[PDB]
């Protein structure tokens, strides 16, 4: 048959109305078959948690010892390789000690029980698959119908289900792996423990699932309100009050306060986690009718959103003739209508805002903001064709719904065309042609009637979220999105930099003093923060609120009722809502109105549209608030959740000023229609939060375990590989170490997930090789093999680097501690040079060499998808950019750009990245890496992507059993390894290179002892002095000499040390003149003295680093480079 | 030749000045009809009629 | 060449005139636009 | 310069014309306006 | 001068432009509250 339950992970919400629609006798075939096996004691749904949390393993099912020798031998490598040797011994005991208890080890094996069952059912033309043991579970899987069982009880599920439990169980596996890393690396002790007690007392639970989902969704509000409660000294907070979690199980409660007890940091930490738990089942049919609800509902009268719309509209052009004085030095083009002040006109006339004006924002009723620029009608598509799921016209919501489902509910026909009839994303859109025209297919917004075709709105509901009711976002058709695009773009482009309480959050220095005077200000007792949370913020905006502002507006783009139509759009809109076997009525072909499935006509549109409007009206009533009370107030603000910043009066004691503030703000906010509550608001002065970072008395809260406890994407735009997989985990270890994740941590986690993501997929030949899954893990892309996380040098330093002198740093280590030769080396990463320079890959990127990459999967997409354009359409402007090759046209331009004889892949990556062809290379990609495309490419021509992943599979298991070796890299792999880079790029390439080789740091720099340093070894080294002996408490508080830059990890570290630059004896500080990156040698140095703190160690005395490697040390001269041919560009 | 062409012009300043008074009255009886007509149009199948005439 | 002038600006008072009237009848349009917003 | 004065006086009468042909429409609307309170 | 002539001659044309985009807009009023009388 076709293929069937494709997805490998949780992507989709968890939705039974299948269930329901099988159980009460469906005549078609697949239902009868799901409803005869099952058994007496059907559970619903909703409690597949409760047999999914049944499942018990046999101790020790899979011997995985060799993957514990050999992570143990890699982070040996790794940690030799970096010659900082104080850290293994907390290292290798730190991944044993994981791997070796029992409670860690079985989810592990659980783990990979899931995602070997996983890996059979999924992209299968076998429709039912009979009998999987899981254990002590029997698993029939009737397409998309799951039937679960252990004894006599069983559960009808659907495919989601099941990968969403198996999400659960790898979440609790990254959780129980990185607890153990990260408590291995404190002063603070191991708190495996408690993270063991909290999966018992949360898989304790026996209550229903409702009230289960409420107190999981209300776990981490619940500590920080304990921590809050306890740990503030000057306002008073009652926060965990609301909260029922004392009165439903107490089991967690004395837990949390127990954790609340110990530490306050690890509260924050553990109780963070929100995703490695089951999720809800949504109730669709209560949810539905509650959010055609609440795009109903008029909490304020009409007249009133109308006149405080008005005073919103007054303080924006206070601000807006703000910020065009204080950035153009002019007032901007205004109009001064009758009854006008004299001080606007005297400060109009000689161009000056005095302070007196802020403080009187009703005068600003009269000046009418003119014609400031002009509309871009025609945007970047680069974020049109992104992210979003896009609806082709009025006549394809026939598509949504199951035709018998539809025959059976209303007794009569859908009477669906069997044809698609329209394009499945925006490319294919592109490819017909109605792009073309921008402002034509905008013109029908701008007179003010939009075409009957494009008033139609399909609500889709969120996945992965712990509301029974569900959350909802909008999937619109071609027009809007285009619309929302270029109103968006408009908004933050000419708009927002002028309104400054947008432009110190758009401005990275004006926000990082910010966010710095905000630490060193709360713990000395001035200055408190209040955060809000609007949980209608997007369904509460109504018509009358928004009209002045988008009138001025339209008057200011000199763009004729534009801003003005989305507002009016709502009351002519359909709106449907997406869940089959539920299906709306047709009359005409048109849904008909019955209050759950249809609504013809809402008063607001929906979640994240006109998202840049909302933001500066959300701004404005707080200004009003506080400015009316007289307080000094910075705002901060992120969508629905504003974080406001209040400093100190000298009159009043700050509770007062939190109380007027509170009831300025809560009256304030209910004239426009959106009322706060008193239960989702807390004033606290020692914890805060901005851009995902908790922050508890200045410092970041570490979030290790919410990051790597994630379950990202996998197997990123095509079909399932163990490639993308890896890519996927070392992309998530990287991106968890970019936000102030230990490196270590990251690392060591990422060695044994690498290692159990190989085991789900090889065989057992390869797996109980110690040496083979040793190289494995070394090799890298850079010289041929897998993606690895360890291969990296972006974990441990900030900036891009070049990866060959480190890939050879570990594989030169590799020989001489570890018992490997060279041939398995040779025979691991198979060099296969090109005859052909292919100089284009070295334009796309320019450290990579000229290699066979025979892992790397087909795309597909690129262009060769190119079927469609020579049938389906005739004339478009991205078939000229698909029909003739650019790849020709680049390879001819690659080859006259090889002709500069001193030959620099910057400089040739800069000109092509300034030319045209780079630039329309950068478009292909584009329209490759999108969504909406990919998903709908794959549902269609369905057979090949599981094809090509059989194809794949077979492909690299038969090369990785393979024996037969390839280049012999011995002279590349003995002395310094920058020369050796340097003769392998010619190798590859064919000639020499200069400026792209960026030599290791461990390899240029020796970490000697103070006290123990040869004299030549100190005459040319950097010198870091602390000024206070050192200990494991010093890598919280900042100290007293001045932050360089480094890296965010070691950021703490280095208020404590005073480095220079004191090799001037060999060369004279090398300003641009050597081969130096000042950064990431300040960055090693600190690395050392974390790694002799976090080992058990003191630093007493000034520690140096010194000069290991002649040869690193090569010029880089005032070198004059030559292009010898002439261009044939 | 003061008086013809400098006041003749401040004449037209003037009538400019009143154009756009007038025009900001114009524009907030179209922002009154228009969300009345809006909320007529909630719950019904009233078509869109447009506003702004035409694109020069 | 003032006689043409003269020509000229008969009409162009008679031009801000019109416009006072317009400014009088807008006024006495918005009254009862108004007042039917208020209720309806 | 007579010329671009006589075209200058030929644009001010026809702005007077549109002027009226706006001052009818606005009586026009008045009339038409006056429906709504009997409507209601 | 022919120049101050054109500065003028250039300020009194855009009116009439305009005064045309009003009546239109109003039209378009006219069409909206008709649907109004007829809805009440
Ligand atoms: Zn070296």
């Amino acid at each position: 048959a076709g293929i069937n339950r494709t997805d490998q992970s949780l992507k989709n919400p968890l939705l039974g109305t299948e269930v329901s629609f099988c159980l009460k006798s469906s005549s078609l075939p697949h239902h009868v078959r799901a409803l005869g096996q099952i058994k007496a004691r059907n559970l619903a749904s909703c409690d597949y948690y409760l047999l999914f949390r049944q499942v018990v393993l046999p101790p020790e099912v899979y011997p995985i010892g060799v993957l514990i020798r050999a992570a143990e031998a890699i982070l040996t490598v790794i940690v030799s390789a970096w010659k900082l040797e104080h850290m293994t011994k907390t290292l290798y005991s730190s991944v044993r000690y994981a791997l070796t208890n029992p409670r860690v080890r079985a989810q592990l094996e659980l783990h990979i029980a899931y995602q070997r069952i996983v890996g059979q059912v999924s992209y299968s033309r076998e429709a039912d698959i009979g009998p999987k043991r899981l254990g002590n579970m029997s698993l029939q899987f009737v397409q998309s119908l799951v039937i679960a069982t252990i004894d006599t009880t069983s559960c009808l599920m659907t495919y989601n289900h099941f990968l969403a439990a198996a999400d659960t169980a790898k979440s609790r596996c990254h959780l129980l792996i990185a607890s153990v890393v990260q408590g291995a690396l404190w002063e603070q002790g191991s708190f495996l423990d408690h993270i063991i007690n909290l999966i018992d007392t949360i898989d304790s639970i026996n209550l229903p699932h409702d009230d289960y989902f409420t107190i999981i969704k209300s776990i981490s509000p619940y500590s920080q309100g304990l921590v809050m409660g306890r740990h503030n000294v000057s306002v008073s907070s009652d926060f965990a009050s609301v909260f029922t979690i004392p009165e439903s199980c107490p089991q967690l409660d004395s837990l949390l306060k127990k954790l609340l007890q110990l530490d306050p940091v690890l509260l924050l930490m553990v109780s963070s986690v929100q995703k490695s738990w089951y999720f809800p089942e949504i109730r669709m049919v209560d949810g539905s009718r509650e959010q055609l609800h609440k795009m109903r509902v008029e909490l304020e009268t009409p007249q009133a959103l109308l006149s405080y719309g008005h005073t919103l509209l007054s303080i924006f052009r206070a601000e807006f003739i703000k910020g065009y004085v204080s950035k153009n030095a002019k007032w901007p083009p205004v109009h001064l209508l009758p009854g006008c002040d004299k001080s606007i006109k005297n400060a109009r006339e000689l161009g000056r805002w005095s302070p007196a004006f802020d403080r009187r924002w009703q005068l600003f009723a009269k000046v009418v903001i003119l014609r400031i620029a002009d509309l871009d009608m025609d945007p970047d598509f680069n974020d049109i064709v992104s992210d979003k799921a896009i609806i082709s016209s009025r006549r394809d919501w026939v598509f949504e719904y199951n035709a018998a489902a539809f025959w059976k509910k209303y007794g009569e026909r859908l009477e669906r065309p069997p044809a698609r009839s329209g394009p499945s994303r925006l490319v294919n859109a592109l490819i017909d042609g109605r792009l073309d025209n921008i402002p034509a297919l905008l013109e029908p917004f701008y007179r003010g009637a939009v075409e009957f075709e494009d008033r139609l709105t399909v609500l889709v509901p969120k996945e992965k979220e712990l509301k029974v009711k569900g959350r909802f976002f909008s999937k619109q058709t071609l027009a809007i999105r285009i619309y929302q695009v270029v109103a968006e773009a408009a908004l933050k482009n000419e708009v927002m930099p002028y309104l400054k309480t947008h432009s110190m959050t758009m401005s990275s220095t004006a926000l990082t003093h910010l966010l710095n005077r905000l630490s060193h200000t709360i713990t000395k007792g001035d200055s408190f923060v209040i955060n809000l949370d609007y949980s209608s913020w997007c369904n509460g905006f109504r018509p009358e609120l928004q009209a002045p502002i988008c009138r001025q507006l339209d008057q200011m783009f000199n763009c004729g009722y534009f801003f003005r139509t989305g507002c009016t759009l709502p009351c002519f809109t359909t709106f449907i809502i997406q869940d089959r076997f539920n299906p709306p009525y047709s009359f005409r072909g048109e849904p008909v109105e019955d209050g759950v499935t249809c609504a013809v006509g809402t008063k607001t549109m929906g979640e994240g549209m006109r998202q840049k409007l909302w933001t500066i009206l959300t701004s404005c009533w707080e200004i009003i608030a506080l400015r009316e009370i007289n307080v000094t107030f910075n705002i901060l603000g992120q969508g629905d959740n504003q974080t406001i910043i209040i400093h100190k009066s000298a009159s009043q004691n700050n509770q007062l000023l939190a109380e007027r503030a509170l009831g300025a703000l809560y009256k304030h906010a209910r004239l426009a229609g959106h009322n706060l509550k008193v239960e989702e608001c807390w004033v606290s002065d020692c914890l805060y939060e901005y851009g995902k970072k908790l922050f508890f008395r200045g410092v970041p809260v570490p979030g290790c375990l919410k990051q790597l406890s994630r379950v990202t994407d996998s197997t990123g735009e095509l079909f399932p590989n163990l490639y993308s997989k890896l890519a996927c985990l070392t992309s998530s270890c990287l991106s968890a170490a970019m936000a102030d994740t230990s490196p270590w941590v990251a690392l060591a986690t990422g060695v044994c997930l690498y290692l159990i993501e190989l085991y789900v997929e090889l065989p057992p030949a390869i797996m109980q090789d110690e040496s083979l899954l040793t190289t494995l893990c070394l090799v890298g892309p850079s010289i041929g093999g897998l993606p690895t996380p360890a291969t990296l040098p972006s974990v441990f330093f900030r900036g891009m680097s070049d990866p060959l002198p480190f890939q050879l740093a570990l594989l030169q280590t590799l020989i001489k501690t570890t018992g490997v030769t060279c041939s398995l080396v040779n025979r691991v990463v198979k060099l296969r040079i090109a005859p052909y320079p292919d100089w284009l890959s070295l334009v796309t990127d320019p450290t990579s060499l000229n290699i066979a990459q025979v892992y790397r999967p087909e795309r597909q997409i690129r262009r060769w998808i190119e079927e469609a354009i020579a049938t389906s359409s005739h004339s478009s402007r991205i078939a000229t950019f698909f029909q003739q090759p650019l790849t020709e046209m680049a390879q001819l331009l690659a080859r006259d750009l090889s002709t500069m004889m001193p030959l620099r892949p910057r400089d040739m990556s800069a000109l092509f990245a300034l030319s045209n062809v780079a630039y329309g290379l950068s478009i292909i990609d584009l329209f490759q890496k999108s969504s909406t495309v990919v998903s709908a490419s794959q549902a269609v021509h369905i057979e090949d992507v599981a094809l090509e992943s059989v194809r794949y599979k077979e492909s690299i298991i038969q090369g990785l059993l393979d024996t037969t070796e390839g280049y012999n890299m011995q002279p590349y792999l003995e002395g310094c390894t920058y020369l050796a880079a340097k003769q392998l790029r010619r190798l590859t390439w064919g000639r020499d290179l200069v400026g792209v080789t960026m030599p290791f740091v461990a390899e240029q720099f020796h970490p000697h002892s103070s006290v123990g340093a040869k004299a030549e070894l100190y005459l040319d080294a950097i010198i870091y002095c602390p000024q206070e002996t050192l200990r494991s408490h010093h890598l919280t508080t900042r100290g007293d000499q001045p932050l360089q830059g480094l890296t965010g990890y070691v950021n703490i570290l280095s208020t404590w040390l005073r480095f220079s630059s004191d090799y001037l004896h060999s060369f004279s500080k090398s300003s641009d003149d050597y081969t130096i990156h000042f950064q990431h040698v300040f960055t090693y140095g600190c690395l050392y003295a974390d790694s002799v703190i976090r080992s058990g160690g003191v630093i007493s005395t000034p520690y140096l680093l010194s000069a290991s490697c002649k040869t690193c040390f090569e010029k880089i001269d005032s070198e004059e480079f030559v292009l010898a041919c002439e261009p044939q560009y | 030749h003061s008086d013809s062409i400098r006041i003749l012009g401040e004449n037209i300043k003037i009538l400019d000045r009143s154009m756009k008074t007038m025009m900001e009255t114009m524009k907030l009886m179209m922002e009154k009809v228009d969300l009345l007509y809006a909320s007529t149009a909630v719950g019904t199948s009233a078509p869109m009629l447009p506003s702004h005439p035409a694109p020069p």
